[PDB]
């Protein structure tokens, strides 16, 4: 007995993805908690090595890890040498795990660390306007303020 | 020594030597040299991926032009494993 | 169905025919096609379906016996047209060049010498207008002109 | 995904409004809180 | 990955060499995929100036596939410059003489009509038929998938999906057929 | 003149460069770049794209890990669509709300 | 000099054999190839049989020039064109 | 055959046949009816 | 049952969120490469054996189409350049890690 709605196999009846099966919530959200307890222990225990992370500052994304530099197109309002926290991290992550905020992580979890260890000028940029046949014709130079940041520790801790 | 390597700090002549001593004195039987990965071959420009595997499990995979480079390579990356100094280890706590 | 020998003596019998399948999906369709729920689905690769609605020589079966509606007829037309020319019909042949999806005879088209403007190209057509209004399974249509 | 950040209410341009721009960037390793942005 | 600098930069801009079937395929869609993988376009470390390029073998380029009726409307046109040079070939007078021309001329047009062009040309390699020489077969990684889904004609369908699929329409018992 | 202007070119360039290293790597996880870009941004994850092409180049397994996620956004996305009544949101489709 | 006939598999002959003019027949037709008489550089009215310019009746210095090498349109010479050169 | 761009079927024995892509009008008791669609 | 990808050519990518549902958990060890997977390592009497030591000079056309031929580029990445372009390139250039 054909049910009704059966369409026989040509090549338009069905669609050309294969279908798929998503597990249900109630399996699926032990075995996260499983996923998470294994990951937990894994940063309790401490089997990791040379963190990186994602790191949202001054209007940038950076991707760094430690004893890293990064160039700052401003100044920072900070002494030469001075260590300060990183905190909008938007991922950290390791060989064998890796941890993603939503979009930023709990400042519980993660924690970057970083020293201004130089606060520089850039090299002497050029702005020119021509205009033909209107005599229009402008020269500046300008220098934007730079900042060089040592990222010094990525430190991860068990919260999850 | 921050960012440098093993063997650019100290230099060695036979990483074979050392890696099979190395597992003779940790009783791990004798590494087996296999061609992981191939490509070219023919040409002037080949790539080889050869893995070292002990009690047919691999410990290393080291990648070359010739399968004696490739070959080495894998046994360096083998002495850097098992030597603990592996460029993803844990930076030092300043 | 109904067989004629020659021997002279010419004779008709009644050989065995197929029947349905026993229970249509849609009993209250009018057409084969509209019965078993197909409106939209087939295209020139349903081999079965156009060996179900052909004669054995490559030919067709006439509307008024096997039941189909008009639109129905002609794109059946079509798509058998294009298989005949694809070749997927090798046993239903009469009495190298690879092809598929072909819309006119290939010996009747004259090669595009002189292509036009981009706003007046000449296209060269893929596919069949008839064709049009099949299931998409996509978020683009077909391209019935290339 | 403009269009799916407007549905969720969380502007179209992942620069406003969020925490991940009203958020400071940085604050001392001691713990005191950074001074303000001009921004 | 502990790797040395140098087999590290070798492991990362080595050059491999793909597989690509004809066999009732179309040329552009075998050329798509080709500029693709000659251009190297699939890489993650791709950049123009990188020379990061691969081989790619394409066999059976006698037997592809046109949709439609290219095969007698599409023109290949050409001109030996001197006066009267000017050719005009179908595809199918094209594909008898030279049996990859098509595929060529394809590649050709897809590719970035540079001073790399050409370089990406001679990286490419093309067969007519089943045979390639055995140094290009010991070179070979990854025969790439077919675009086509090669669409499966009548008698190869065995007595399963034949009795499987339905029969939709009752003849009359004195039709004559 | 060329230098003023080919900062703006400069800026084009690196995201038409970031986009082609994404969608090959996205191609090379069997997914396509609007489907990356966009199921990334439906779970929230806010990388850009000079972020994702680093973690295409230097972190495969990352990557990988983005592009599983972001294919099971959109399967989660089909599911819905599929479903169109009150079947619980999915695990990876819930939005984290803030005030 | 060496030259290379094509030929068939039946008729191939041993390497270091003779040949002499009885390889042909009388009433018997054949090929001849040889470099020409050359005739060095040349102008149009030789090389190719222009026709020229006429002697009298006006002419400036022109009586054995090609006239037009192409039309005005074209900003070219077409390959192939005619002009002295070696014969 | 004329040169036709409608075509006309002048006689009863007159028919319209699609040959090589483009229409006819064919009759073979009065040959000066035939037509080639322009 | 499920896998959002192929788990056997990279890595095992296991995904999850934490309880508060904030952060997302990827767990991807790496998948080595199998034993069977793998493949072997491939393998004058009276006078010295001297070294063949012979090094044929080939012009510049056919070295050029040699090297062409197996480097499969053209010819003109092997044609020279002048003394403009080879002083006018840096000797010394700047070096990252
Ligand atoms: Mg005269
Ligand atoms: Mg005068
Ligand atoms: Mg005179
Ligand atoms: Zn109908
Ligand atoms: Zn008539």
């Amino acid at each position: 007995s054909y049910l009704p709605g059966y369409v026989p196999k040509t090549s338009l009846s069905s669609p050309p993805w294969p279908e798929v099966v998503l597990p249900d919530p109630v399996e699926e959200t032990r075995h996260h908690a499983e996923v998470v307890k294994k990951v937990n222990e894994m940063i309790v225990t401490g089997q990791y090595g040379r963190l990186f992370a994602v790191v949202h500052f001054a209007s940038r994304q950076w991707k760094v890890t430690s004893e890293d530099l990064i160039l700052i197109g401003n100044e920072l309002d900070l002494a030469c040498g001075e260590r300060i926290r990183l905190e909008k991290v938007l991922l950290v992550g390791a060989d064998n795990f890796t941890l993603l905020g939503k979009p930023l992580l709990g400042k519980d979890l993660v924690r970057v660390e970083a020293t201004v260890i130089e606060k520089t000028e850039s090299w002497p940029r050029i702005i020119m306007r021509f205009r033909k046949r209107k005599n229009f014709k402008k020269k500046r130079i300008v220098t934007t303020p730079q900042t060089v940041l040592r990222i010094n520790s990525i430190e991860i801790a068990p919260c999850l | 020594m921050t960012g440098k390597e093993l063997f650019e700090m100290w230099k060695i002549i036979n990483p074979m030597g050392l890696l099979v001593e190395e597992l003779k004195k940790r009783n791990v039987s004798a590494p087996e040299s296999r061609l992981t990965r191939q490509s070219g071959g023919t040409t002037a420009l080949p790539l080889y991926f050869v893995g070292l595997y002990c009690d047919k499990k691999l410990i290393a995979e080291g990648p070359g032009e010739t399968v004696l480079v490739a070959e080495e390579e894998a046994a360096r990356v083998a002495l850097r494993k098992l030597y603990g100094f592996t460029e993803n280890r844990r930076p030092w706590n300043y | 169905f109904r067989e004629v020998v020659e021997t002279t003596i010419i004779e008709g019998r009644i050989t065995a025919t197929p029947k349905e399948s026993p229970n249509p999906p849609n009993p209250s369709g009018q057409c084969p096609i509209c019965r078993w729920n197909l409106k939209h689905k087939y295209n020139y690769d349903d081999v079965l379906l156009l060996s179900q609605f052909i004669r054995p020589h490559g030919g067709m079966l006439p509307r008024k016996i096997t039941g189909l509606c008009q639109e129905e007829h002609r794109k059946i037309e079509e798509c058998v047209k294009m298989a005949h020319r694809a070749g997927l019909l090798p046993n239903h042949r009469p009495r190298q060049l690879n092809r598929y999806l072909t819309r006119w005879a290939p010996g009747s088209v004259k090669p595009i010498y002189k292509k036009g403007p981009r706003w007046n190209r000449v296209r060269m057509p893929v596919g069949s207008p008839l064709l049009r209004d099949n299931v998409c399974y996509s978020r683009t249509p077909w391209k019935l002109y290339h | 995904g403009g269009q799916w950040r407007l549905q969720q209410g969380l502007a179209a341009n992942p620069s406003g409004y969020g925490p991940l721009t009203e958020l400071p960037d940085w604050s001392y390793a001691d713990g005191r809180p950074a001074p303000p942005m001009k921004g | 990955s502990s790797f040395s600098r140098a087999p590290q930069q070798w492991a990362t801009f080595a050059r491999i060499w793909y597989l690509l079937d004809g066999k009732m395929q179309p040329p552009g869609k075998l050329a798509a995929m080709a500029s693709i993988r000659l251009q190297g376009l699939h890489k993650p470390v791709y950049h123009a100036l990188s020379d990061c390029g691969d081989h790619v073998v394409i066999m059976n380029t006698r037997h592809i596939a046109f949709s439609g009726n290219k095969w007698e409307q599409k023109v290949y046109s050409s001109h030996t410059g001197y006066p009267g040079g000017f050719r005009q070939v179908t595809a199918a007078q094209l594909h008898l003489r030279d049996p990859v021309a098509i595929v060529k001329l394809a590649i050709y047009g897809m590719l970035p009509k540079n001073l790399h062009r050409r370089t990406m040309m001679e990286r490419l390699h093309l067969f007519p038929d089943e045979y390639i020489p055995e140094d290009i077969l010991k070179n070979l990684v990854e025969e790439l998938p077919q675009p086509r889904k090669i669409p499966k004609r009548l008698d190869e369908y065995t007595q399963e999906e034949i009795d499987a699929f339905p029969r939709l329409w009752t003849p009359p018992e004195d039709y004559r057929l | 003149v060329k230098c003023t202007k080919a900062r703006y070119l400069k800026k084009k360039n690196m995201r038409t460069l970031w986009i082609n290293r994404i969608t090959a790597a996205s191609q090379e996880h069997g997914l396509k770049y609007p489907a990356l870009i966009g199921n990334l941004v439906k779970c929230q994850v806010e990388l850009n794209r000079k972020v994702l092409a680093d973690l295409a180049i230097y972190e495969p397994k990352t990557f990988k890990s983005l592009a599983a996620l972001a294919s099971r956004r959109r399967h989660e996305g089909f599911a819905a669509a599929l479903g169109d009544g009150k079947e619980p949101e999915g695990i990876f489709s819930r939005v984290v709300q803030y005030h | 000099t060496v030259k290379i006939f094509n030929i068939t598999d039946n008729a191939a002959i041993k390497p270091g054999t003779p040949l002499y003019a009885a390889h042909f027949r009388p009433g018997q037709y054949v090929d001849v190839t040889a470099k020409t008489i050359g005739k060095g550089f040349q102008g149009v009215m030789k090389r190719w049989g222009f026709k020229g310019q006429p002697a009298t009746h006006g002419q400036t210095k022109t009586h054995r020039r090609p006239g037009a090498v192409a039309t005005g349109d074209i900003g070219r010479v077409w390959p192939g064109t005619k002009m002295p050169g070696k014969m | 055959f004329k040169n036709k761009t409608v075509l006309k079927k002048r006689c009863k024995d007159c028919y319209l046949v699609k040959r090589r892509g483009r229409w006819y009008v064919y009759c073979k008791t009065h040959p000066r009816h035939k037509q080639r669609q322009m | 049952t499920y896998s959002p990808l192929p788990d056997d050519y990279n890595c095992n990518v296991e995904l999850a969120l934490t309880s508060d549902g904030r952060t997302i958990v990827c767990y991807h060890p790496s998948v080595d490469i199998p034993y069977e997977h793998t493949k072997p390592i491939p393998r004058d009497q009276v006078l010295k054996t001297r070294l063949e030591e012979k090094v044929e000079h080939l012009e510049e056309g056919p070295m050029i189409e040699q090297l062409s031929k197996m480097f499969f580029t053209t010819k003109h990445r092997w044609y020279p350049h002048g003394r403009y372009h080879r002083c006018r390139k840096n000797l010394n250039p700047p070096k990252d890690r």
